[PDB]
């Protein structure tokens, strides 16, 4: 299915994105705990 | 931000470029880091978490916790992209389908997604009452607004739900009374120097996924920062007490 596959490519997107996005408000929420 | 999928799944284009614009403006590496993603050749393919089932060798504890461990795996959304539309007033029955969704999806939420798949996962445990509790906070000129799902069985409230921070989402089923919990919520604001403005309970949630009733959000509001402590005190247990012993009408219907 079309539809199946984009939505494996998406899902591996979005948790791709989302562990840059967590990785980035961590060492800014760290870094904040700092100043 | 403020962007939510409201085209289901597979994600539309314009959904879809919509989010990978909103991080490229956050992320220092910027398009370095969305070309690097997008034009992968090829993705490793997260793993699935299976649905918790509740099993005769778990406590209720362990229920929750597997429940808990469940949304975290799912992972809290930073994408800026909520996935699943919640419309919070629909009746029980339509959120019970887009709490099922995200079992099928399998993608990151953020809190108000994670109460309703908490309720979903807990509408077979009848010992369990589930309810909303919100919070409006404060920090460094901006408000902000926060949910968890409260939980109350056998004589002990605890929490679930999805945040960036660990302190404010699940408690253990160990404190005795309502008043506890949200002064444990409060104290654990505290922390990242935020003060809370507003606590708003909701009703018990029915256990019928087939509900039209939609949930109550706000049974009881308190005004936090402007009371004494020893008042909220008085006005939690109070009603509390209520919920635990009476069938209150639904505040947004009277």
């Amino acid at each position: 299915s079309a539809q199946q596959e984009l939505k494996q490519r998406q899902r591996a997107e979005i948790y791709a994105l989302n562990r840059v996005m967590t990785e980035l408000e961590q060492q800014q929420f760290d870094e904040f705990c700092k100043q | 931000l403020f962007h939510v999928n409201k085209s289901g799944f597979p994600i539309d284009s314009h959904t879809w470029e919509r989010m990978w614009l909103h991080v490229a403006k956050v992320h220092p590496r910027g398009g370095e880091m969305v070309g690097a993603i997008r034009n992968a050749a090829f993705l490793a393919k997260p793993s699935i978490p299976q649905v918790p089932n509740y099993r005769l060798s778990m406590t209720i504890p362990d229920w929750l916790q597997a429940i808990q461990n469940y949304m975290k795996t799912l992972q809290y959304n930073h994408t800026g992209t909520q996935f699943f539309e919640i419309r919070k007033m629909r009746p029980l029955s339509g959120l019970m389908e887009t709490a099922k969704e995200m079992t099928r999806e399998s993608l990151p939420i953020k809190c108000l997604e994670a109460v309703i798949l908490g309720i979903y996962l807990t509408n077979g445990q009848p010992s369990i009452e589930r309810f909303p509790i919100s919070f409006k906070t404060y920090f460094s000129g901006n408000y902000f607004h926060h949910v968890v799902l409260g939980i109350y069985c056998n004589g002990y409230y605890g929490s679930l739900g999805m945040s960036r921070r660990a302190e404010l989402m699940d408690k253990p089923l160990t404190f005795r009374t309502l008043s506890d919990l949200v002064f444990d919520f409060e104290d654990s604001y505290k922390k990242y120097l935020h003060t809370v403005k507003k606590v708003k309970i909701g009703l018990y949630v029915p256990h019928e996924p087939h509900s039209f009733q939609p949930i109550e959000w706000k049974q009881l509001v308190l005004n936090v920062s402007k009371m004494l402590r020893a008042d909220i005190r008085k006005e939690l247990e109070k009603y509390a007490r209520d919920m635990r012993m009476k069938i209150l009408k639904p505040a947004s219907a009277h």
